């Protein structure tokens, strides 16, 4: 519940299909939530396995 | 000692909160050295962490933030390197974990051995249910030991204080969880740290954190290098100057430095220079390789175009090739570094302006024969089929790894075949090749040949199944040899039967017959002097490059060689009915019939 | 620090017994470092030795070994490092110090402050009337003390018992003079030694004999490099490895290490290599200079000879050019040592069955143009009256000296010129050139122009009296410059007032007369293109070595140059012997520019 | 004296006027007296001066 959606403007940030958050704190920093197959600070590396 | 790589996505996550608790599990699991950094963001309440207990050692940054856990187990981390630090301050951050709809958040930190951290600062704020965190002697931790220095620390009120027999300073509520300080208690004439309050329990100058004697091989962590148990500033050299000779005379003890420890070898695919093991060779300088070992030494007037790979150097800030920095790759034949393609490279990044790349600038990698770090390739224009733009690739030399792997390729459904030609050697690493689910003809490779250590092994997990690449007739030209191939062609081959003409493999190469002569050896033909006369009814023409080496010419003979006009220039000669060339008498230059004055003009 | 050199006489002296007291003054008066070996030979017991309480250091051994003399006066010296040790065995040797007909001899030894040696053995012996020596805790004072190492002291004589404070272990009667003990006293928890048996009183490991405090800044003497007040193993380098990023990075701290001691710049005849000065570059590396610093590099297809001196590399153990070791120079223009004329290299040396130098054999050194060390000359066949030899010496490194000399020249009689030509540069040290009485021209040298400082100096007396050789005609050429000259011919001049040829000063050039023609410069004069016409009564032709300078050639006229034929479009000459094309399609020959003109 | 002087065997030892001698204690040990205008362990290098 400390997180809230990146504004229009922002929302380009994260890039495989996560969706992008900041943090409601000062300053502020931003974060995004990937699916499963993607990581990295912004979904733009493949999961690896094996 | 068990070593993990660890990870750079700061706050990011998962949205599965499974797959997270999942995934760090996977990273830090059964390690003791994190290289990289150790972070940890998201995870529920009630979860096991007890493996986390393991880790010694952190490289980069630590950083623990919006978790939901009681308690954090590092009880056995001891130094924090930070060689990078999160928003480029903090060696440790700890902040925001609680939930302020409830009563979950974090309340102890087991970090009772940490003692060092050697560069950044602290930051620990916004936690609601710390107990103890606020009561710790910060300056005896850091390098840095400033309120103003990169640091703050804050959480609520209402906790139990702590155990009568310490003064204030603890990690916990009882016994057994208080500060140990090694930097504020020293004797005034004590350097570094110290193990009691008396100038004969200092440590070592090179022990970080804590030690238990006096000696250099008797302590908890080492700064610089660790010479097999000994912490030292440097290791012993190639030479030793002779202070009464004034000379450098050769050392008998002498170590290369190798990252943090000293070694009796450097790694066969690493070059030599000064007494130490390095990536890469400065600009200015060749890399050699002299009795199978590879050393670097100046370059001559006209040398090899080195260039800067992904990561490093002009192109330290890149992540991947892109439309604004493949420019940069124009004339370069020796990448000094790592060449990775990502999906923002490819299909552009609109966040920070940058368009798509046009397929034709990828040309500029066609003049490449060696890449020193790995390939890793997750994107390539749709509408290309293969990576034939790397046809004139050499080696891969693997001096850096992507987790252990130096050549990757993932989830590209344009491409139906691979088509490296030049690939001879992949030094180091391990081939990760999954997903690509129209690409045939990897099954047919053998890929044990490219390797140069028996520890290497490839995966191969989801592409194309095999038996249906070849009910469609996906298989390579009959003259190629039970090696493998790369593509279709007689020029795609690892390896063939029988002879080649440049990178083109052939049943035979014509020696008494065709438009052309040439002569054979060792699978390789080569073509035959042209000056030779061609020969006919199935006699071999050419056993050899020479003019000696082919049964007649055109042009005149000259003993065993061929001459266009032994006349011409010229000391001078005649030639005769058989076209056989022969000396005239002195002072002829102006033209002569035969061996005499009496015929010279 | 006063330093000081130590000599190399053992046991030998001079005939006069004050001129062997008079010799020790001259060599160990105020100095503190002696920087070689300290011997102390044939000294009579009226003699005032009290001048030696200033050594505090010796680099090579002690040697006292015949002397008459009642107190060694040396309370002050610390530490010896027996870089050089008495017979290969000893790094301190006393013996024999006594009168055999009487009661006069050595019989205590001021050596209070001895606490270190770092090499060799310890040997006192035969001393007859010495006192102590035996209650000395010799395995405290020598670093590896077992028997193998040679420690051991014999006096035969009876003498009176020292103070009980010191619990019988002394240098003289009283408590003020007896040992102190810094290695075998020390608490087991540290190694090196220590100024009080416990743990707090133990010292810095890089240090030696003892000290003031626990900082490698706060010690007495060392065994390792002093890093600006800080004895330490090795100093701070040019590059210092990353261990984050595997490469190199340069280091602001970076400081060279020269002799003992880590500096900020070097000596300007000195080579600098992997952040050290050393004498010579390694064979397999070329010597250059960048930025006023000489360095070194891995050479090409052609390298410099690896032709060494006498002193160092394989002629370490002589010390003259002989007749054994003279054609190792056969090939050589590039010396990497000294050269060295003794009396028992020119002549022979019997004891060793070494034959004398054929003067033919010294005929090898013509090829030389650089000698990195020093050149001494104290012998040279009494058949040559010079050293063009050496014609060709081009300069003298200076990088050794040989007691601040680099170049000494002594008392040769044969000798009347010198006859060097190519010789411009004396880089470092002094000149020595006395008792030559038969030696003219070095009256006429502007010697202070052969130097690359003001601090470097000649010494010249009792050479053959100037105003003599005058008188017999033993003068220079006459277009001499003021630079000066060293022999009678026209090419043993410095620089002249004329012009040159070669080696060989000249009246005029041929200009306007000859059978072949020269243009003019600076100091010399230089043949022009041989196709230039050799024109008479002044009409010079010659204003620059190129073919294109000339103003009338005999051979065929063309745009940049002459030739004595023309190209085969063909071009053909005109009555001005000047080529002009011929017809597009015409290459054989021709007289015209067009289809008819052409010839075959 | 400790000294006595060297038999014909070892002549020429010491070189350039010197007188070689022996030392009486056991090796036996070598040197020479030489006058004043040599020096070395032989008198095989000249004494210079001013
Ligand atoms: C906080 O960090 C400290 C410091 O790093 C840790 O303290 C130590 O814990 C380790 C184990 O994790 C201890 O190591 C083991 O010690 C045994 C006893 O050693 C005695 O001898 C040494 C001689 O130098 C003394 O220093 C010491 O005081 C003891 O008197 C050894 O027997 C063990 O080695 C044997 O077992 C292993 C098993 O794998 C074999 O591989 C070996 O070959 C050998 O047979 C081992 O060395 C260490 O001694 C402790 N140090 C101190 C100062 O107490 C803490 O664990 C760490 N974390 C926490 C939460 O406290
Ligand atoms: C300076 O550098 C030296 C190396 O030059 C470092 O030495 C390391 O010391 C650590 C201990 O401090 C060693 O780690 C421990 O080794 C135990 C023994 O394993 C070795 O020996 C067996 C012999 O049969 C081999 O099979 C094995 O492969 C290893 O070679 C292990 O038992 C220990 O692990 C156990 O405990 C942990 C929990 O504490 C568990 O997670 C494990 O599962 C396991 O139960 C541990 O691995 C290390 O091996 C030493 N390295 C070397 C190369 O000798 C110094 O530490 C370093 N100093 C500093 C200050 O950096
Ligand atoms: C006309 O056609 C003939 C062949 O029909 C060609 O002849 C061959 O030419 C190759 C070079 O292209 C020769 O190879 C070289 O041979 C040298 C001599 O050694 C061989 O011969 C002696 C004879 O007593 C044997 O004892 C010995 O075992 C060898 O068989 C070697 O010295 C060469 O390599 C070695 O030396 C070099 C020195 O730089 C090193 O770099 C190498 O590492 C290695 O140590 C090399 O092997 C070959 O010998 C020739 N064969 C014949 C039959 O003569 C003609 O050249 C061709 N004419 C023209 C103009 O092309
Ligand atoms: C045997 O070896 C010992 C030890 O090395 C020698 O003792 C040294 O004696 C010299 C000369 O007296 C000392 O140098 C002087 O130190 C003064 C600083 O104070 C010292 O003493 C106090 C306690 O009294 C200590 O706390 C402090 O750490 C120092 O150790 C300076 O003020 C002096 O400078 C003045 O004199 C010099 C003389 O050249 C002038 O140039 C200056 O301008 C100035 O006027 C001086 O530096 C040295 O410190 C002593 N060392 C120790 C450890 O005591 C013995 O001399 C030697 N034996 C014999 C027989 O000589
Ligand atoms: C590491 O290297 C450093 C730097 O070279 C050495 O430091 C030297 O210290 C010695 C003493 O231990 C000095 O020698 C003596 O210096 C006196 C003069 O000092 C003044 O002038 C200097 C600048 O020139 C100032 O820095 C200093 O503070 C003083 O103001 C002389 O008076 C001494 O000579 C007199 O006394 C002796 C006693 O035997 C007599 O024989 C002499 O005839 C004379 O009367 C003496 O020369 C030396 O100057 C220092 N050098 C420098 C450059 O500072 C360290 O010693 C060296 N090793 C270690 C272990 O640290
Ligand atoms: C017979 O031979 C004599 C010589 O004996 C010739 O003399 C020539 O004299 C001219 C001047 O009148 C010289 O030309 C000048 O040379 C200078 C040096 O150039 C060299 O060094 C620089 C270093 O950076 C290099 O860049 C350069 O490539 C050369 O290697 C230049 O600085 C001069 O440039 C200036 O003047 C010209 C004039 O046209 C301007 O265009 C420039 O912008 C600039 O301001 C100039 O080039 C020449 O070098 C002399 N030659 C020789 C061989 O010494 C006679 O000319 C000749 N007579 C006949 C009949 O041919
Ligand atoms: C010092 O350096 C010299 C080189 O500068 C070393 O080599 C000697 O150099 C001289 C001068 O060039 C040579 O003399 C010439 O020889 C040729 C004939 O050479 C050919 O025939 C011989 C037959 O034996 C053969 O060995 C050669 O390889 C050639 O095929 C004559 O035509 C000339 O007129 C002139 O006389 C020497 O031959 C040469 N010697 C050697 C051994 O190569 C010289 O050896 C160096 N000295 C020392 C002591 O190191
Ligand atoms: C892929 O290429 C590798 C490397 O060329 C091939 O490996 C080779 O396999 C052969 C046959 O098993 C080995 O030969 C045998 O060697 C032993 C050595 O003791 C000998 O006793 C046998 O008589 C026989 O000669 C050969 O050593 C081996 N080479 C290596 C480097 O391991 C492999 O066969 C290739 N695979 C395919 C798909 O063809
Ligand atoms: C006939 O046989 C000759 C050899 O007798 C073949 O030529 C040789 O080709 C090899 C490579 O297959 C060359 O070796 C390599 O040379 C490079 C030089 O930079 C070096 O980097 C490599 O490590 C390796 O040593 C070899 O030099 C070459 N020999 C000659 C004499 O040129 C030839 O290909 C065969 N076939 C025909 C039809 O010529
Ligand atoms: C020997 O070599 C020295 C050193 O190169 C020569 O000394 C030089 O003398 C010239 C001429 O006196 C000095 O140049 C100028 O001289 C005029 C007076 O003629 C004076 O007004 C100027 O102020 C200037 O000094 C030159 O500076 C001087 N060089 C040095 C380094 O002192 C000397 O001439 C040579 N020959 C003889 C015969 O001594
Ligand atoms: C006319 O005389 C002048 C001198 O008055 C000559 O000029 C000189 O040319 C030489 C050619 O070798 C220059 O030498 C230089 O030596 C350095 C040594 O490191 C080398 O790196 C350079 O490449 C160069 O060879 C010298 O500097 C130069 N002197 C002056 C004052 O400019 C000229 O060559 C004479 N012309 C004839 C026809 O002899
Ligand atoms: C040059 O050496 C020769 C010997 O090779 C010397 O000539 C001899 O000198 C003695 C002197 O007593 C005469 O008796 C001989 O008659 C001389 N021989 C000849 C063949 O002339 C000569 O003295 C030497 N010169 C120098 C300057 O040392
Ligand atoms: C095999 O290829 C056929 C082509 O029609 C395709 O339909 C099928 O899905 C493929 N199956 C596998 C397992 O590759
Ligand atoms: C030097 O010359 C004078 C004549 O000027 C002469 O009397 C004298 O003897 C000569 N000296 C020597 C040593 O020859």
């Amino acid at each position: 519940s400390h997180l809230v959606k990146c504004a229009e403007k922002e929302k380009t940030f994260c890039v495989n299909g996560g969706e992008c958050f900041m943090v409601k704190d000062l300053p502020s920093r931003y974060l995004c939530k990937c699916p499963n197959e993607f990581t990295g600070d912004r979904c733009q590396n493949y999961v690896m396995a094996s | 000692q068990s070593v993990c790589a660890g990870t750079e996505n700061k706050l990011s996550s998962l949205s599965d909160l499974e797959q997270q608790y999942r995934a760090l599990r996977k990273y830090y699991e059964n390690c003791e050295v994190v290289m990289g950094n150790l972070e940890i963001t998201s995870i529920e309440h009630n979860r096991d962490l007890s493996f986390l207990r393991s880790v010694r050692e952190v490289t980069g940054y630590v950083l623990v933030a919006l978790n939901q856990f009681r308690y954090l187990p590092l009880e056995n981390l001891r130094i924090i390197r930070g060689t990078k630090l999160y928003e480029d301050r903090y060696a440790l951050a700890i902040f925001l974990n609680y939930r302020k709809d409830g009563n979950f958040g974090l309340q102890e930190l087991g970090l009772k051995n940490l003692t060092e951290i050697l560069n950044g600062g602290v930051y620990v704020d916004q936690n609601k249910f710390l107990c103890y965190a606020d009561t710790i002697h910060w300056q005896d931790i850091v390098r840095n030991p400033w309120p103003s220095n990169l640091t703050l620390v804050s959480g609520s009120s209402g906790c139990g204080r702590c155990h009568k027999s310490c003064t204030g300073r603890c990690w916990g509520p009882t016994e057994n969880h208080c500060q140990t300080l090694t930097r504020t208690v020293c004797a005034e004439q004590c350097d570094g740290r110290c193990y009691g309050p008396y100038v004969s329990d200092c440590c070592h100058r090179e022990c970080a954190g804590g030690c238990s004697g006096p000696k250099d091989t008797d302590c908890f962590a080492c700064m610089n290098f660790n010479d097999s148990g000994a912490c030292v500033t440097q290791c012993p050299q190639t030479f030793v100057y002779n202070p009464t000779t004034f000379q450098l005379e050769h050392n008998f003890n002498a170590k290369y430095t190798y990252g943090a420890f000293c070694v009796k070898k450097c790694p066969h695919n690493f070059v030599v220079d000064s007494s130490s093991c390095v990536r890469a060779c400065p600009s200015s300088k060749m890399e050699v390789e002299e009795n199978g070992i590879k050393m670097c030494k100046p370059c001559t007037d006209i040398c090899p175009k080195a260039c800067d790979g992904i990561g490093t150097g002009s192109l330290m800030s890149a992540q991947t090739v892109d439309s604004s920095n493949i420019d940069k790759f124009i004339n370069c034949t020796k990448i000094n570094g790592n060449l990775i393609f990502l999906v923002t490279g490819i299909h552009g990044d609109p966040y920070n302006a940058i368009e798509a790349i046009d397929p034709e600038k990828l040309n500029v990698f066609r003049t490449v024969r060696e890449i020193t770090g790995f390939l890793n390739i997750q994107s390539w224009p749709p509408n290309m089929t293969d990576f034939s733009v790397f046809s004139n690739l050499v080696t891969i030399g693997g001096r850096v790894l992507y987790s252990g792997l130096s050549l990757l390729i993932l989830k590209q459904q344009g491409i139906t075949s691979l088509q490296f030609q030049s690939l001879k050697e992949i030094s180091a690493g391990n081939i990760y090749i999954t997903d690509n689910s129209n690409l045939c003809y990897y099954h047919t490779i053998n890929w044990t040949t490219l390797f140069s250590t028996i520890n290497q092994r490839i995966v191969i997990r989801d592409n194309r199944k095999a038996e249906n690449c070849t009910a469609e007739g996906m298989v390579c030209n009959h003259l190629c040899s039970s090696d493998g191939c790369w593509g279709p062609g007689p020029d795609q081959c690892l390896s063939c039967r029988r002879f080649s003409r440049g990178r083109i493999c052939i049943e035979s190469c014509n020696l008494y017959d065709g438009e052309f002569r040439e002569f054979e050896n060792g699978s390789i033909c080569v073509e035959c002097d042209p000056q030779c006369e061609k020969m006919e009814d199935g006699l071999l023409t050419c056993h050899g490059p020479g003019p000696d080496n082919c049964t007649k010419c055109s042009h005149f003979k000259d003993g065993p060689n061929c001459v266009e006009k032994c006349p011409d220039g010229l000391i001078f000669k005649y030639a005769d009915p058989d076209r056989e060339c022969h000396p005239c008498h002195p002072n002829c230059t102006q033209g002569c019939n035969g061996p005499t004055s009496h015929d010279c003009i």
